């Protein structure tokens, strides 16, 4: 059928006219299949013969027992207005409330069951060519949403939504999820009452031109849907087989990571870092990459996690969400969300590096943020967090840091390794400690550096660097001062860059130099870092700039 | 009661901005509000042939309220509300003893919106877990939060206010977005009595209506401390403040203070403050009380606000058009985001009073944190521009 | 059976001792299945009971009708020596010589058919626990390559190779490819003679302990192997279905790109750039990403390419290889390799960016290099290239550039768009053209810039920049000079950085500033660029440094 | 005929370096050579219990030849061939009129290799399209290309050469890797007659054997042109050369020349060369003929060679240990890669003669291009270290 629903008005893009594409001479087999297929559509109202006055045209093709009409709408598509996006997201199973019964209905001939705007139909004109193009072809236009046209997905889903609205209003306890040609209908009715309700939905859908399968054809839970398996009172990802291979190609490792990532929604503790590190560089798709030992280690631990099947639970809005995060190595974090202790709704991980340099406190907060946004999407509220960080550690860090942040309700849970700051810079200069005035200088052309210092105790030193920038030399200077000083030291720099990095108490960095600075800072008992303006003739800074400025 | 045509210009399409995820209570709040608005004819459901989108949020007492984020539409429609139908800003508003801010956005729902422009006002109520496709609407009347609304309505607003202005010619009234800024020099009881008088005027045209002291706004100076005794470190910080201050203020001097730091000294070492130095220092303080010589508001340039977190609930800020050429500086003083959103609102309100527009903010916070939380505490009817920046720790230090 | 082949001697890592891991108390069901499974292996020689003197142990587990013994060799693996990698690569079908007949033989119980080093067996000790661990467990050790042990893949393939060597030597026209448990055997014998040869291979394999399937169980070509389909005289990738979706998640786009990439080995003209651009940023795995119009455009063109099936041919060493490259948009290149015009052996693409700034000539040469290395891998020789660049264009570029390069035998072919240089910097200063002395200055702390110039005709200008580095201001200066000058201009800078970038005639850049400089350079008729040392009091450079040095 | 124990040190495992793809003719060449070597007992097939790998290549007349790349093993075994069994380098070798390079690597196959060390010499003949798993071998005798080979063999080499040295005490012989460098001051015919005499000595110990003029090696100076008339551009380039030269050479002066460039001049403008300038310039030329004052070979530091492509088949180069503190400069002058590999071999040969070791090269070429093509033209028995660098176009200009 063709739904009696009102059409959606459709326009071409402001400046543009409809498509006038030439029909390629087709093969008799193909011309024959197209005529057959079109006759059948004509007799069901889907298409209509049109006069030669209509100046528009789109190419048509047939491809294989079985013949398929394929219309190339590329030009029309370029010419037709933009439409509203069909969805902002897909549902996550963890977000679904458990229903006593759920049925899948698939709408038959979805697009062809929905009318196209009368004023737009002319632009969907196409021509079945005659044998060797000798004579005028047979001309049609669509009365319904064509396959491959830009507006079909959007106009269909919108039509289905208008059509469903009344049923939804008079059945507010039934949940219907629309997904392409499919309808997933769930209720907490007794099985017999449910099947009655499905039947009057099917009737309501038939009233509006949409056919649906009989009960003997309706699919049984578990439903495979979008990479998930949806069971009566649990869900999981579809089965993951990590293939056994002697040689791993770039392509296999890509696919492995994709599956592990997908698996991480419900399998806790999955890691992907060491496998990801292999894919760096520019290697052929079919090129074999020797697994490192760390990749080997990571892959084996993933296999232990995946040996026993794991499932998630559905959502119950009468309870709170609790999110827990564990640190699993550098950069890597892992989380579980549950309502009742250890019956997970879902699982996940966070690896991301924000910036070049960071610390565990910063990372945890970023992980809390990612999980917070995720929870508002899936459940429409934030969870209560349980974090492996002391309130005192957190308090100390964010009250002193210069960025604003704020995480919602959380509690400490002793699940080591614990997040802690590994050093703390002093608030005041240190009495009885040597002041190192540092500086770095690099020739822009020869890339030849001088990093060094002078102290208040008369110590002076100037090393020679090669292929460094000005930024590296100012960091090299600070490193020298750390290496050559006691357990307590004041350091004076004229580099705001160096200062910024170090004042954020990083404990982790992409830069090698910075990691060496971190090692030192950890070993010190007290460090005070200070800044002065360059070339302003300041005592100490002037003295060092001399011996550092050489070439 | 008959619509004013609206353009975008030739080549700039409408807004296609994503809807940021909303919590359940806010979503439910929005569908109540919207179902009512539809029944009242103010908005209409729309279909997928409208490709445009503007985000919506819900804010606050117990009354929820719809807040549409027209920042994009406003940029794309700037020629209309600024040059074609501009509202002049009165320089006298900042001079007043007391300024009261009244919300007048209800008045805009009475005027119909140009039918050819309605599509550009599309928005979306999303659903939890993307379970239902999300409810789509556009406006049939002048929407709150769009700058075209007051632009269009100003003709009516003048009628409405004519009696009040004629009877009170030393009260200044200024419309900005959904607010009326009403300033006077009256004593506070008389000022408040006049505000209530104005509400009654407004009430006759349908608008049931929901205190700044700008004359007592004085720049937060860069503060040079006075000390018992100065360490080498202390002077280095002083030379640092003054140095960067001298890039703003004509006449700032550090030469004397700089000689006091002779060679390679201990940071901890105390130093006698030479008279030549104490002179230069006292003269620097004088320069820092006064406003910056050489800087002026340029009406064709955007305002920019930077905010530094100072700890202990303290926030400092600077408004400028060219970096560091400050037009204004101040401070503000419960969690970081809550306070930051308070600072932003206070700064924006001041800016509206002073120059008749809002600055683009440089916020010291992670994008996602801000976005998740700002509407939890936001009270205003407008939303300013923001980007997200890492504060240089030195700029924080120089402003206390 | 257990091959009579000599064992490979195996060691633990120098400092380490064998594993002493404790056996977790198991379930009776599991204990029962393990005893059953072990008895059966014992009776076939695979494992042997051992005394309590052996101090080593590895955990054992059973997992599901069907029971599987799973030994957790993680600790042993950490402790056992490294082995030689099993392969440097896998064969590409395009490289295969066509055989009249090809059979697949799969070795049954591969690992368990190969002996383990007698001196190493003790480290493979494991314990079937007693009910509730009350009494001593039953103790075994492996006599053969265990499943999951680190050396099994390597020792197996090496064993198979030793075993095959003689047969290979006395049958030099047969081709045998070893891949895990599989053997692919090809010949140019008549079908009857082939099956005889397979049978004496099977006999030779049985002599050495390796069972193989009977003729009624041998697989028929086409062989699915490693994502390919291998037909009698053609090959292709396995069938690719680009799913139709309303909403694309990060996960779907990842999978789409993987399939397109895989498809690009034989389907020409496939693109992935616009789809890849979407995956940038940090988005959830299940997050929907609206397709841009360019992504939409790219996806549709990929669908046209994939509508009709395409195949590749096998290799004939009696002919030359010809490689052709076409430019398909910026950054993107496409290639076909064939021996007879348009019967492709294989296909591919190259997108990569080497550096921040580049030109089409440089890119083409990088594409020629990638294809050259690929051809030596697959065919052991370099192809003759057919390139969309004039000999004169190539000659001019590489004779003048400062890097060395060299591509093998190639010819020009007019398949537009043609690779060309879009501008050329002058070799000598230009008479009758204005000299712009440029300079850029940035405050390290306030990030406030001044870019400007002075000319020999007295023109002077200095703009104000904000949040720029010193490098950006020196580029901004050069851009100003280009904007404000005539069709001919000399420009003098003290920035080696700016010079380097521009002297390479880039026509494409990651930097916005650089692309604006490129637009200008293209529009100029003549540009001469020159360098002088900074702060050496050079006329013009000194004059500009003044007005540029302000804050 | 009985082996010398070999170590790596405690904590540095053997080489695990990948085999770079080889063309068919080279692969076939290698399996012939290797099948023979195995029959002769020199190498043995190995199994997968040997995790190590060193790359092999084939080079050239019609005779193919095996070239193993022991650069990694050499680094990891440095204490043995350098400090434990070092071969002293004679300073006199560079002073000789003529130096002849003889290949003596055949001699090493006669000595057995320490059985505990053999595994570290593993290599792999790969196959086309990875069709067969690839043939694995290790050495049973001292391998060509390993620095331990001459280290171990030097005791025998001394015996072999004793008669020749005793009879010709003003000829200097130096062993480096698989070569003997033989220098004399004899007239060329007499030099050549002595080389043949040496071959016959060597021939008695099994070694069937397959002309530098170092005294006539003189540094390529930084060339200051002499000109009819100087443009502003010309002097700017001269000031540029001299400027960067003054970072190498004590005493270089540009002050005079710099005043000649007064203000904002046309690059094309001709300028009169002042006498003060022509003086400074002529004195600069004198400094640039002589070697750099202050730079010395440091035996504990690695040598580094940079090469610039100058166009028209011209190549310039510099050897140094600290950047730009040049120990030597030169030039070399068919495709780019071919020529570059010729330059590299000439520079390495000079370095061996002069300091007794080879530099790490900074090559102006794409990694992959170099790797695909270098063995197509490489003639030497050794391979130096290289990295791949982008030439700064100014450094190219300053060296002509
Ligand atoms: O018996 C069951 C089985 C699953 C569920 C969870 C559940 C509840 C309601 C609906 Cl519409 C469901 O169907 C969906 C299927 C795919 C995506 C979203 C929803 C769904 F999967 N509830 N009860
Ligand atoms: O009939 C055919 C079918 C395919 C071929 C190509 C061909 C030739 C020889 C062998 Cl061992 C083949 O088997 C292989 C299978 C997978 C990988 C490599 C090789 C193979 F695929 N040759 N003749």
């Amino acid at each position: 059928p063709i739904s009696p629903i009102e059409t959606v008005p459709v326009k071409l893009k402001p400046g543009m006219d409809g498509p006038k594409v030439k029909q390629w001479p087709l093969t008799e087999e193909k011309i024959k299949a197209l005529v057959e297929i079109c006759t059948e559509m004509e007799k069901e109202g889907k298409i209509s013969k049109i006069g030669p006055e209509n100046p528009y045209n789109t190419p048509v093709f047939a491809i294989k027992t079985k013949w398929r009409k394929l219309v190339d709408f590329r030009e029309l598509n370029k010419r037709t207005q933009d439409f509203w996006e069909v969805q902002l997201g897909i549902p996550h199973p963890a977000g679904l409330k458990k229903k006593k019964s759920v049925t899948v209905l698939d709408v038959g001939d979805a697009y062809f069951s929905v009318p196209l705007d009368e004023d737009f139909r002319k632009y969907t004109a196409f021509t079945i060519p005659s044998i060797n193009n000798e004579t005028p072809g047979i001309r049609y236009q669509y009365n319904v949403l064509p396959q491959g046209w830009k507006g079909s997905p959007a106009i269909f889903q919108s039509s289905m939504t208008k059509i469903l609205e009344p049923f939804r209003k008079q059945n507010p306890d039934i949940v219907i999820y629309q997904y392409m040609d499919d309808l997933y209908v769930g209720s907490d009715l007794e099985i017999g009452q449910h099947r009655t309700k499905i039947e009057e939905l099917r009737q309501h859908l038939l009233r509006w031109g949409l056919t649906t399968p009989d009960k003997k054809h309706q699919k049984e839970p578990p439903f495979l849907w979008m990479g998930y398996e949806l069971h009566p009172d649990k869900w999981t990802v579809q089965p993951i087989v990590l293939p056994e291979k002697d040689s791993w190609t770039v392509n296999d490792i890509q696919k492995l990571v994709g599956k592990l990532n997908w698996a991480s929604q419900i399998y806790p503790g999955i890691k992907v870092r060491q496998l990801c590190k292999l894919l760096r560089g520019t290697k052929a798709l079919t090129e074999v990459i020797p697994l490192t030992e760390e990749a080997e280690l990571e892959l084996a631990e993933n296999r232990e996690i995946l040996k026993e099947p794991v499932h998630g639970v559905y959502y119950d809005p009468s309870k709170d969400l609790i999110a827990e995060i564990q640190k699993q190595g550098q950069g890597q974090w892992t989380y579980q969300i549950y309502q009742e202790p250890f019956k997970n709704l879902k699982t996940g991980k966070y690896a991301r590096m924000r910036g070049a340099h960071t610390n565990d406190v910063k990372q945890l907060t970023e992980a809390v943020q990612k999980i917070t946004t995720e929870s508002i999407v899936i459940w429409g509220k934030t969870p209560k967090f349980k974090l492996p960080i002391q309130k005192e550690t957190w308090e100390t860090w964010w009250t002193e840091y210069w960025q604003a942040t704020w995480i919602p309700e959380w509690e400490f849970v002793n699940t080591p390794p614990l997040v802690k700051l590994w050093y703390q810079l002093e608030k005041e200069p240190i009495v009885g400690a040597e002041t190192f005035y540092v500086d770095g200088a690099a020739n822009r052309e020869t890339k030849l550096g001088k990093a060094g210092y002078v102290t208040n105790r008369g110590r002076q030193k100037v090393v020679t660097l090669t292929d460094t920038t000005n930024q590296k030399t100012e960091l090299q200077a600070i490193y020298l001062a750390l290496q050559d000083s006691g357990l307590e030291v004041n350091i004076v720099t004229d580099s705001q860059y160096a200062l910024g990095i170090i004042q954020a108490q990083p404990d982790q960095s992409e830069s090698e130099l910075v990691n060496q600075i971190i090692e030192q800072l950890i070993k010190k008992e007290k460090v005070y870092l200070a800044w002065v303006p360059a070339h302003k003739g300041i005592g100490g800074n002037e003295q060092v700039d001399k011996l550092v400025s050489a070439g | 009661i008959e619509t004013v045509p609206v353009k975008l210009k030739p080549g700039m399409d409408g807004p296609k901005v994503k809807q940021w995820p909303l919590t359940e209570e806010k979503i439910k709040a929005l569908v109540e509000i919207c179902t009512e608005m539809e029944k009242e004819g103010k908005i209409s459901k729309i279909g997928p042939e409208n490709p445009y989108n503007t985000p919506v949020f819900a804010i606050k007492s117990t009354k929820w309220r719809k807040l549409v984020d027209f920042r994009e539409l406003n940029k794309r429609t700037q020629d209309f509300w600024e040059v074609q139908l501009g509202i002049p800003h009165p320089a006298g508003l900042k001079k007043k003893k007391s300024v009261t801010v009244l919300d007048v956005g209800d008045a805009y729902f009475s005027v119909p919106l140009d039918e050819d422009f309605r599509k550009y006002t599309a928005f979306t109520i999303p659903s939890i877990n993307n379970e239902t496709p999300g409810i789509r609407y556009q406006y049939n009347v002048l929407p709150q939060g769009w700058k075209g609304s007051p632009a269009i309505f100003q003709s009516s607003m003048t009628k409405i206010l004519e009696p009040f202005r004629k009877q009170n010619p030393d009260i200044v009234i200024y419309q900005y977005m959904d607010d009326l800024y009403v300033g006077s020099d009256l004593e506070i009881g008389q000022h408040r009595t006049k505000i209530e008088e104005l509400r009654q005027h407004l009430l006759r045209w349908g608008l049931t209506t929901p205190e700044l002291h700008p004359d007592k706004w004085t720049v937060q100076p860069i503060v040079l401390p006075e000390k018992d005794s100065w360490t080498v470190n202390d002077i280095q910080k002083l030379v640092g403040k003054l140095n960067w201050a001298s890039q703003i203020y004509p006449g700032i001097k550090v030469r004397q203070l700089c000689k006091l730091l002779r060679g390679t000294k201990a940071l901890t070492e105390v130093i006698p403050l030479t008279e030549e130095a104490e002179l230069e220092l006292a003269e620097n303080r004088e320069i820092l009380k006064e406003p910056v010589h050489g800087v002026y508001y340029d009406p064709s340039k955007d305002l920019i606000a930077e905010i530094q977190k100072q700890g202990q609930g303290q926030w400092t800020y600077q408004i400028y058009q060219e970096p560091f050429k400050n037009l204004k500086t101040g401070k503000y003083a419960t969690n970081d985001v809550k306070q930051l959103t308070e600072a932003v609102q206070k700064i924006t309100t001041e800016s509206i009073v002073i120059w008749g527009k809002t600055p683009k903010f440089k916020l010291p916070i992670q994008k996602e944190t801000w976005e998740t939380w700002w509407t939890e505490y936001w009270q205003a009817t407008w939303i300013p521009e923001w980007e997200f920046v890492n504060t240089p720790p030195l700029v924080k230090l120089w402003y206390q």
